[PDB]
C-alpha cells in the first residue's frame, strides 16, 4: 500500500477529489490519501507543510491552488512556490484526439515537454523609479539541458519521431537563444530523432490550422503555458486532458490546464476526465499498471457515448452520472 | 485630396501595390501615392522617406526583404500600437467562423526591451520593462479605438498571477483608463485562459489589449483563426498623427513577377488605412467588393485558392466597386 499526498485544492478541486478517491475505492486501489490543504493566507506556512509531505511521500495528486493577483508581490503564487521548490522540472502533458469528442480538428497526438522551473516565472521584478518596472526572466544552460534531455528521452521511449524546439530566438537572443542551443546539442545525442525548432507565434499559427504536423514539442515556462492551452483546447477543452510534474526524485499530478473552475465549482458539472486520467498516470508513475490500465479504459470508453458528457463539451450530464458509467465499466473488470 | 507616402517593396511588393492603386481609383478615391524606398543606411532610414511619412502622416508598406526595419520604423516613427482587426472570410473557410477580433498591441517596451544580461556563464536575465507611460497609453488607445470603431467589449489580457508587479503595472493603467470610460464594457482575463478559449469560441471576443509579447503571439493565432497572414490587414500608430499600414506575409521572391500573387491583405490595410483618416464610404465600397469578390467564386487566387491569375482578381474588384 502507497501513501500519496493529496492537496485539494480551490474550485472544482476539491469535489473532484471525493470521485477520486470513490473511483478508487471500487477498483481497490492500494493507495492511502493523506491530505493536506493550502489556504489563502499569506503565510506560507500551509504551502511549506504541503511541501515537506510531498518530500515524504514523493508522489502527489493536486487541484489548483487560486491565485489573488490583486495581491501584493510579496505574496507568491503557491503553485509555483510548489513546483520550484520541489523542483519538478519537467512539466508533460498529451493531447491527443478522443474519438467520442468531436472538435474542429482530429488526429491530433501531441506531447509537450514544457520547463516547469525557470523562465518568466522566475519572480524576480523590482521598481527602480516610480512607474518603471523590470522583470527578469531567467534562461541557464543546465535547466535547459535538463529539459532537452526529458523530451529527447520521452521521444524515444515512447516510439516518437520528431522533436520541435519552441523559442522566441530571433528577438530573445541571448536567452532564447542558450534554450535553442541546449536543445541542438542533445539533438546531436539522439540522431535517430528528427529535430526542427519553431517560433512561439507562428507555432500558434500553426496549431489553429495544421496539428497534425507536431509530434513531441519542448520549450520554456510561458510559451509552455500558452501551447498547452491552445492543444487543450483543440482536442476539446480544460476537462479532458492530464498533466504531469516531474522532478528527479518527485512527481506531482493534475489537470493539464491548471484551472481552479471557480464558476462552475460546486454544481455537480465538473467534467471529472482530467482528473481521473492524472490519477491514472499517478499509478503508473506508482509501478500499480493494472490498476491504471482498468480505471483509464473505463473514463476513456465513458467519453466515447454522448450521453456521459458534462456542459464543457457539449453535453448535459452531471458529474456524478459520468462517475456512475465509469465505474459501472470497472466493476466488470475485476469481477 | 491627400498624399499617401507609398512603400511598394520587394518580391511581389509591387504588383499587389499596382493592384491597390488600381482599385484605389476604380473607386472614386481621395488618394494619390507619393512612391517611395525604405532601407537602411550610414543606421537610418532615407531622408526620402523619413520626410514624406512627416508630411503625409500615412503609409502603406508592403513586404520588404530582410538592423530591423520592423524595428526602425518603430523607432523612427515612435510606433506604439499595434492593431491586428480579424474577421471571418465567406468564401475562405476555416475551422472557424465567427471570428470577429481586433488585438492591440503595446509595441514599445515590454519582453522586446532589447536589454539582456549574461549573468554568468550559463545564465541569462531577459528583462521585461512596463511603464506607467507606454501603458496607460496603450489603453488610451484601446478604449479610443472602441469607440471610434463602434466595439462593445474590451479585455485586458495579462498574467499578474505570476508577474504581479509588471503584469499588473499594465492591469493598474488599464483599470484607471476604464474607469474613466465606462461607454466601453472592460475585463480581465489571464493570457492561458484567453488562449484555451479562443480556439474554442473565438466570438466570445472583442476587443483585446495587451502587453508586447502576448499582443506579438496573439495577434497571430488570431490570423491563424481566420486563413492566414495572407488575408490579414494590420497597422501600425505612432506620435504625431503618424500610422503605418502594412501586410505582413511574406514577399514571396520565387512568384515575384508572375502575376499570381493574391493582394488581398494589403488591400485590406489599405482599407483599414481610409477608415483610419476617413473616407468610410470608399473603405466599405473597396472592403465589400473584396468580399464579394472571394465568395462569389472562381476568380480566386492561387494562394487562396483558384486557378486565376493576380489581375483577373483585381479587375473584378474594380468591376464590382464601381456599382455602389
Amino acid at each position: 500500500r502507497h501513501t500519496v499526498t493529496m492537496i485539494p485544492g480551490d474550485g472544482i478541486g476539491p469535489e473532484l477529489m471525493l470521485h477520486v478517491k470513490s473511483v478508487f475505492r471500487h477498483a481497490c486501489v492500494p493507495v492511502d490519501f493523506e491530505e493536506v490543504h493550502v489556504s489563502s493566507n499569506a503565510d506560507e506556512e500551509d504551502i511549506r507543510n504541503a511541501i515537506m509531505a510531498i518530500r515524504r511521500n514523493r508522489v502527489a495528486l493536486k487541484g489548483n491552488i487560486e491565485t489573488n493577483h490583486n495581491l501584493p508581490p510579496s505574496h507568491k503564487s503557491r503553485n509555483n512556490i510548489l513546483r520550484t521548490s520541489l523542483d519538478l522540472y519537467a512539466n508533460v502533458i498529451h493531447c491527443k484526439s478522443l474519438p467520442g469528442v468531436v472538435t474542429r480538428h482530429k488526429d491530433i497526438d501531441i506531447l509537450i515537454v514544457r520547463e516547469n522551473t525557470e523562465g518568466e516565472y522566475s519572480s524576480l521584478e523590482h521598481e527602480s523609479v516610480a512607474g518603471v518596472v523590470e522583470s527578469l526572466k531567467i534562461i541557464t544552460k543546465a535547466k535547459s539541458l535538463r529539459i532537452a534531455e526529458y523530451a529527447f528521452k520521452l521521444a524515444q521511449e515512447s516510439g516518437r519521431k520528431k522533436v520541435t524546439a519552441v523559442h522566441k530566438a530571433n528577438i530573445m537572443k541571448l536567452g532564447d537563444g542558450l534554450f535553442l542551443q541546449c536543445c541542438r546539442e542533445v539533438a546531436a545525442r539522439y540522431p535517430q530523432i528528427t529535430f526542427e525548432n519553431m517560433i512561439v507565434d507562428n507555432t500558434t499559427m500553426q496549431l489553429v490550422s495544421r496539428p497534425q504536423q507536431f509530434d513531441v514539442m519542448v520549450m520554456p515556462n510561458l510559451y509552455g503555458n500558452i501551447v498547452n492551452n491552445v492543444c487543450a483546447g483543440l482536442v476539446g477543452g480544460p476537462g479532458l486532458v492530464a498533466g504531469a510534474n516531474y522532478g528527479h526524485v518527485y512527481a506531482v499530478f493534475e489537470t493539464a490546464t491548471r484551472n481552479t473552475g471557480k464558476s462552475i465549482a460546486n454544481k455537480n458539472i465538473a467534467n471529472p476526465t482530467a482528473t481521473l486520467l492524472a490519477s491514472c498516470m499517478m499509478l503508473d508513475h506508482l509501478k500499480l499498471h493494472s490498476y491504471a490500465t482498468s480505471i483509464r479504459k473505463a473514463v476513456l470508453a465513458s467519453m466515447d457515448n454522448e450521453n456521459m458528457h458534462t456542459p464543457d463539451i457539449g453535453g448535459q450530464g452531471t458529474t456524478s452520472e459520468a462517475i456512475q458509467d465509469v465505474i459501472r465499466h470497472i466493476r466488470v473488470i475485476n469481477g | 485630396v491627400q498624399t499617401v507616402t507609398l512603400i511598394p517593396g520587394d518580391g511581389i511588393g509591387p504588383e499587389i501595390s499596382a493592384a491597390v492603386m488600381k482599385i484605389f481609383d476604380a473607386a472614386k478615391a481621395p488618394i494619390q501615392w507619393e512612391e517611395r524606398n525604405v532601407t537602411a543606411i550610414q543606421w537610418m532610414i532615407p531622408s526620402e522617406a523619413k520626410e514624406s511619412m512627416d508630411k503625409n502622416k500615412m503609409g502603406l508598406k508592403g513586404p520588404l526583404k530582410t538592423p530591423s526595419m520592423n524595428l526602425l520604423l518603430r523607432k523612427t516613427f515612435d510606433l506604439y500600437a499595434n492593431v491586428r482587426p480579424c474577421v471571418s472570410i465567406e468564401g475562405y473557410k476555416t475551422p472557424y467562423t465567427d471570428v470577429n477580433i481586433v488585438t492591440i498591441r503595446e509595441n514599445t517596451e515590454g519582453e522586446y526591451s532589447g536589454i539582456e544580461h549574461v549573468i554568468v556563464d550559463g545564465v541569462v536575465a531577459s528583462i521585461k520593462l512596463i511603464t506607467e507611460g507606454a501603458s496607460k497609453r496603450i489603453a488610451e488607445f484601446a478604449f479610443e479605438y472602441a469607440r471610434n470603431n463602434h466595439r462593445s467589449n474590451v479585455t485586458a489580457v495579462h498574467k499578474a498571477n505570476i508577474m504581479r508587479m509588471s503584469d499588473g503595472l499594465f492591469l493598474q493603467k488599464c483599470r484607471e483608463v476604464a474607469e474613466s470610460c465606462k461607454d466601453i464594457k472592460f475585463n480581465e482575463m489571464y493570457l492561458d485562459t484567453v488562449c484555451l478559449n479562443m480556439v474554442q469560441d473565438p466570438s466570445q471576443f472583442d476587443v483585446l489589449v495587451m502587453p508586447n509579447l502576448y499582443g506579438d503571439i496573439l495577434s497571430d493565432l488570431c490570423a491563424g483563426l481566420i486563413g492566414g497572414l495572407g488575408v490579414t490587414p494590420s497597422g501600425n500608430i505612432g506620435a504625431n498623427g503618424v500610422a503605418i499600414f502594412e501586410s505582413v506575409h511574406g514577399t514571396a521572391p520565387d512568384i515575384a513577377g508572375k502575376d499570381m500573387a493574391n493582394p488581398t491583405a494589403l488591400l485590406l490595410s489599405a482599407v483599414m488605412m481610409l477608415r483610419h483618416m476617413g473616407l468610410f464610404d470608399h473603405a466599405a465600397r473597396i472592403e465589400a467588393a473584396c468580399f464579394a469578390t472571394i465568395k462569389d467564386g472562381k476568380s480566386l487566387t492561387k494562394d487562396l485558392g483558384g486557378n486565376a491569375k493576380c489581375s483577373d482578381f483585381t479587375e473584378e474588384i474594380c468591376r464590382r466597386v464601381k456599382d455602389l
